[PDB]
RNA sequence: CGCACGGAGGCGAAGAACCACAGAUUUCCGAAUGAGAAUCUCUAACAAUUGCUUCGCGCAAUGAGGAACCCCGAGAACUGAAACAUCUCAGUAUCGGGAGGAACAGAAAACGCAACGUGAUGUCGUUAGUAACCGCGAGUGAACGCGAUACAGCCCAAAC
RNA sequence: AGCUUUACUGCAGGCUGUCGCUGAG
């Protein structure tokens, strides 16, 4: 049978209406008025959580971050540029917002890695994404077998190397054949193209 | 760890000092308070400390001259070592 | 609180917890949302509990809506670590399910009904 | 040289620190000779004095004291 | 200007640095060392700081 | 008894010098971490941010470095086009953040010699200066496949 | 190269319509 959380993830399919709705205009007003990065006790989508990686266990903690909506806040040039160079208006980042949520929170906790992201909701001039994180020195972890594999030395700062989920996808990797040329394996390693 | 002591500072004014005003110059550890060379020399000489000027020198050491009780006698003292 | 749509007498709230314990030892039980759930869709489902304190509130938003097309009757808890406790567990619970009581059928039964009366 | 290990070892916790203090003394005094234009030195044994401190030290820390 | 006791330790060294090879040292290398390539006069020269 | 061949003296048959591994010691500043400070100073210290928590700094994590290599972001201009704006120089120079001894990638919502076919991924050779782009100017420029190298396949979420 | 302007081309900035935040009669 349908297991309970299949109707908290098809809830989410239309965060806009229903009761979720009702619930949304209650939350991101408390929302609008927390920090940056707020550690929560328990995830507000818990089929999401637990599908990309969740488990209420220890050394596994989740964190809302809110990031500013919109294109890139760039400074106008000090110098000579030709017209193609000039802009400021239309230049967007080329790290999705996600991407910066899922940063700015492995910063507020540098003892642990980034597991794993989803979003939850966006007013007029924000965007929120929980983000998994795992105490990677921690024995309830180093002995879990569905996750142990992050404690190891080259999964440190993964976030920032672009290892994270979002990360690879922001990255042009999800495509194994036409369109991954300059992507796989690497952007850098084909010389930033894609 | 580092002594207080170094050594006897030995010097025309050193001798002054000594055979004049019954004081006793040392070279001691720059780390170390006027009292704490007090102490040290009561100790490594047996005596009485009435008191003790220091001034660190243009030599990276610290140069302390002790006057001794009216009891002892610095040249006495000084002759031994 | 989303979910809820008419409050439970602090009494009437008294004997459901009180139902549930002896139903945990005469009958049958079911503690944690995704059992209960269950219960409430393979009909098995005579008596639900909902708590009123949970975050975030999607786990349970379902039940009201979910029973009230199963017939299954459905009661809420204020507090969600009673509960838990009342299902025998050490831990709080979300809400759960009283799968064929026992020697607390007279009660659930009018439980279902004081309820049902109470809209 | 005047002073070896197994003699360093075969002294008491009390023993060191006992014959320590003496070549400090020694030490002391040496310095104290070089200070005042020192002369009736043999320079091979200031240098001795402070191996045998270390010595002495290096047993200090082997031995628990 | 009044210095430190840290600055005051600088400059003592720098100024016992400032000292001729010892006599002895030349013998010692058959004369293939007799210059201070650092000698640092007081007017001359400047010291850091 | 360094370079360093002086003088005085000393050490070594209790096996020194010398070499190898292991250990002791290892001042102050320094990520610099009790607080401050041009390497010193003032009256117990994981400062700061975190995880677990006996909710007590009790147990832990982070910070900084490194020849370049690596990965993720930011991103020029001289120049070429015989001017110059798109284009080019070039995702280069340079900047921000971070890992390792290698990184990244990786077990198909693939390929598409269209098949009764191939079978994770890097890389090397070739495919090819081909297809594709472009004031269709100057210039820019792959992939599938093939031959090699080395090969290696698995774990959750959910149903019960 | 600096400077100018009703030189060419663009880029900030300002005003304005529209969408999202955004709901009740
Ligand atoms: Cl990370
Ligand atoms: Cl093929
Ligand atoms: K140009
Ligand atoms: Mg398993
Ligand atoms: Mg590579
Ligand atoms: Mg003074
Ligand atoms: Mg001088
Ligand atoms: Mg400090
Ligand atoms: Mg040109
Ligand atoms: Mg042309
Ligand atoms: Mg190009
Ligand atoms: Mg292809
Ligand atoms: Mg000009
Ligand atoms: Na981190
Ligand atoms: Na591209
Ligand atoms: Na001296
Ligand atoms: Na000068
Ligand atoms: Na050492
Ligand atoms: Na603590
Ligand atoms: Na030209
Ligand atoms: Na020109
Ligand atoms: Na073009
Ligand atoms: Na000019």
């Amino acid at each position: 049978a349908r297991s309970a959380y299949s109707y908290i993830r098809d809830a989410w399919e239309n965060p806009g209406d229903g009761q979720l709705a009702e619930l949304q205009w209650q939350r991101q007003q408390e929302w609008r008025n927390e920090g940056a990065v707020e550690r929560i006790e328990r995830p507000t989508r818990l089929d999401k959580a637990r599908s990309q990686g969740y488990k209420a266990k220890q050394g596994v903690i989740v964190a809302r971050v809110s990031v500013r909506k919109g294109s890139a806040r760039k400074r106008r040039h000090k110098a000579g540029r030709r017209s193609k160079r000039q802009g400021v208006t239309r230049i967007t980042r080329r790290k999705d917002i996600q991407r910066v949520a899922e940063e700015r929170a492995s910063r507020t906790f540098p003892n642990l890695r980034v597991l794993n992201s989803y979003s939850v909701g966006q007013d007029g001039r924000q965007k929120w994404h929980e983000v998994i994180l795992i105490d990677p020195n921690h024995p309830a972890i180093q002995n879990d077998d569905d996750l142990s594999w992050i404690c190891a030395d080259d999964q440190a700062d993964r976030v920032f190397r672009g290892l994270t989920g979002a990360g690879r996808r922001n990255r042009g990797l999800s495509g194994k054949g036409k369109g991954s040329e300059k992507t796989r394996p690497s952007l850098r390693s084909n010389g930033g193209k894609g | 760890s580092w002594d207080v002591i170094k050594h006897p500072h030995v010097t025309e004014k050193a001798m002054n000092d000594m055979d004049f005003q019954n004081k006793l110059q040392f070279a001691v550890d720059d780390r170390a308070s006027k009292g704490e060379v007090a102490d040290a020399v009561e100790e490594q000489y047996d005596v009485t400390v009435e008191q003790v000027n220091t001034q660190n020198t243009m030599d990276g050491e610290k140069k302390a001259v002790v006057r001794l009780s009216e009891d002892d006698d610095a040249q006495e003292v000084a002759s031994r070592i | 609180p989303v979910y809820v749509d008419f409050d439970v007498p602090a009494d009437l709230e008294d004997d459901a917890l009180e139902a549930l314990e002896v139903a945990r030892d005469t009958g049958a039980v079911k503690k944690g949302t995704n059992e209960t759930t269950k219960s409430i869709e393979r009909g098995s489902a005579e008596l639900v509990f909902v708590a009123e304190d949970v975050q975030p509130e999607e786990i349970v938003m379902h039940i009201p809506e979910l029973a009230d097309e199963k017939g299954v009757p459905f009661i809420f808890v204020e507090q969600q670590d009673d509960l838990g406790h009342a299902a025998g567990l050490e831990v709080g619970s979300a809400a759960a399910a009283v799968t064929d009581a026992g020697e607390a059928d007279a009660d659930v039964e009018d439980i279902a009904d004081k309820v049902e009366e109470l809209r | 040289t005047v002073l070896h290990v197994q003699e360093i070892r075969d002294m008491t916790p009390a023993e060191r620190e006992a014959e320590l203090d003496d070549l400090k003394t020694e030490l002391l005094n040496a310095r104290a000779v070089q200070a005042a234009g020192g002369a009736p030195e043999n320079p091979g044994r200031i240098k001795e004095l402070r191996k045998a401190i270390a010595r002495i030290k290096t047993i200090q820390g082997e031995e628990g004291d | 200007g009044k210095k430190s006791k840290a600055t005051k330790k600088r400059l003592a060294k720098l100024d016992n640095q400032n000292s001729r090879v010892p006599a002895w040292v030349m013998l010692k290398t058959d004369r293939e060392v007799q210059r201070n390539h650092k000698r640092r006069h007081w007017r001359r020269n400047d010291t850091d700081e």
